[PDB]
């Protein structure tokens, strides 16, 4: 069957305005592997992201880690957006410090 | 240690329609990716300085040639035995490799899934279809059991002999990485409100390696019973992340602290007291 992605967003370091950090988005438990994951700044896609090669667990569901270097500020909003065949609309999970 | 250790090669490919497919492959030492695959040039990507795992360039080149021959044969056979558009798209997953048990006994495996369900596996010297995958599984195993005997023998030797030798060579070549200690940092935050007059306390622990870690919410030496530990989540660069959370009533959060123990800390636990809005 088709399994819907779980999405977890978290920073590598404590959020401090003006200090360089990394934002992680871990997307897991989905099937099939066709997926669109994007990290967002103020609702816009971030190009300078890195992601793990596709992998899967013992139940054959897939998982991916995304991360990007960012500098948090008071005005900037960051998020992880996922689209998948199981989702009626893209799911956006905002990061909150 | 007595811990079991594994090496896996995985393959994921999907046919969007009868004549178009895409695929990816990689190699993993436990949960650490050690190898990629460049599908254009059809060659192994070595992700670490120690990723050749004490194998010679000739051994690795022969393995590369083997994988390319496998991909060529797989493509030709799927094209010949494909063509109803209702069967597409479909996705295949392959997981092959070995597990080394505590005494040194190797165990090889080769497992395949189709559309997220078990399809078949390699048992001793036989391709065994999964019952749940019905006639397709039987068909594929028939082809593998009766038309590619050399393939069966090659797979047997790869997962029972080549794989454990490579796995241990990787552990040796990478000994300064696999035995490293990386100290975490920790910090507190508020989580989603449990309800009116309640607080969610969050202790973040980030950047630790290896994975065993101890984190708890405490009042003095007493562990708090409501503490929930999240999934241990990956950071880039091989380290891990964990959130420990506790719901408490407003007016009862003062005096609570997060305590972190990890092998890298050499006896000096991290202790953070919840401040919240208590300090003006
Ligand atoms: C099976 C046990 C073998 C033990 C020794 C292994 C030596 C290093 C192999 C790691 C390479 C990982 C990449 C292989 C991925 C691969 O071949 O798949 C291509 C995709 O299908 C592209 O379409
Ligand atoms: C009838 C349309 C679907 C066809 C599905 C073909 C799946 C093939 C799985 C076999 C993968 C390789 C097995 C190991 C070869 C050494
Ligand atoms: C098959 O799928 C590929 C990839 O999406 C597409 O480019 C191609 O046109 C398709 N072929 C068909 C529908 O015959
Ligand atoms: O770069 S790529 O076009 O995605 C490589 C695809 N080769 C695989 C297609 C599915 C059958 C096994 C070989
Ligand atoms: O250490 S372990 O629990 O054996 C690793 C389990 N996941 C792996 C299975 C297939 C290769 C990708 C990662
Ligand atoms: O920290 S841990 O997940 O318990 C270690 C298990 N595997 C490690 C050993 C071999 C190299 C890959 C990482
Ligand atoms: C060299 C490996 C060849 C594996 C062939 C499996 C694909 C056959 C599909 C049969 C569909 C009934
Ligand atoms: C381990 C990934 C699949 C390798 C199969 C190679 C055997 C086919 C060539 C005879």
């Amino acid at each position: 069957i088709q399994r819907t992605p779980k999405i977890q967003v978290y920073s590598r370091h404590p959020a401090e305005n003006g200090k360089s950090n990394f934002l992680n988005c871990y997307v897991s438990g989905f099937h099939p592997s066709d997926i669109e994951v994007d990290l967002l700044k103020n609702g816009e896609r971030i190009e300078k992201v890195e992601h793990s090669d596709l992998s899967f667990s013992k139940d054959w569901s897939f998982y991916l880690l995304y991360y990007t270097e960012f500098t948090p500020t008071e005005k900037d909003e960051y998020a992880c957006r996922v689209n998948h065949v199981t989702l009626s609309q893209p799911k956006i999970v905002k990061w909150d410090r | 240690s007595q811990e079991h250790v594994s090496f896996h090669v995985i393959q994921i490919f999907s046919f969007v329609n009868q004549s178009w497919a895409r695929g990816q492959g990689s190699g993993w030492l436990d949960e650490l990716q050690t190898h990629g695959w460049d599908s254009e040039s059809g060659t192994i990507i070595f992700l670490h300085q120690w990723s050749k795992g004490q194998f010679s360039n000739e051994e690795l080149s022969d393995l590369e040639l083997l994988f390319r021959f496998y991909l060529f044969g797989l493509t030709r056979e799927i094209q010949d035995h494909a063509q109803d558009y209702s069967k597409y798209p479909f996705e295949v997953q392959v997981k092959a490799g070995c597990e080394l048990h505590s005494g040194g006994s190797p165990e090889g495996f080769f497992q395949v899934a189709f559309n997220g369900l078990d399809l078949l596996s390699f048992q001793q010297t036989t391709w065994v279809p999964s019952p749940g995958c019905g006639s397709l599984a039987q068909s594929v195993c028939h082809l593998l059991n009766h038309q590619y005997e050399g393939v069966t023998e090659t797979v047997y030797n790869l997962i029972r002999s080549t794989c454990p030798r490579f796995l241990l060579g990787l552990l040796d070549a990478g000994k300064m990485y696999v035995h490293r200690q990386v100290r975490p940092e920790a910090w507190l935050s508020s989580g989603p409100s449990p309800g009116p007059g309640r607080l969610q306390l969050v202790c973040h622990v980030s950047g630790f390696y290896p994975k065993p870690v101890w984190v708890m919410w405490m009042r003095g030496e007493q562990e708090q019973q409501g503490t929930q530990l999240g999934d241990i989540l990956p950071n880039a660069n091989g380290t891990w992340y964990l959130r420990a959370t506790l719901d408490v009533a407003d007016g009862e959060a003062a005096g609570l602290s997060c305590r972190v123990k990890h092998s890298s800390l050499e006896g000096q636990d991290i202790i953070l007291y919840w401040r919240g809005s208590l300090v003006p």
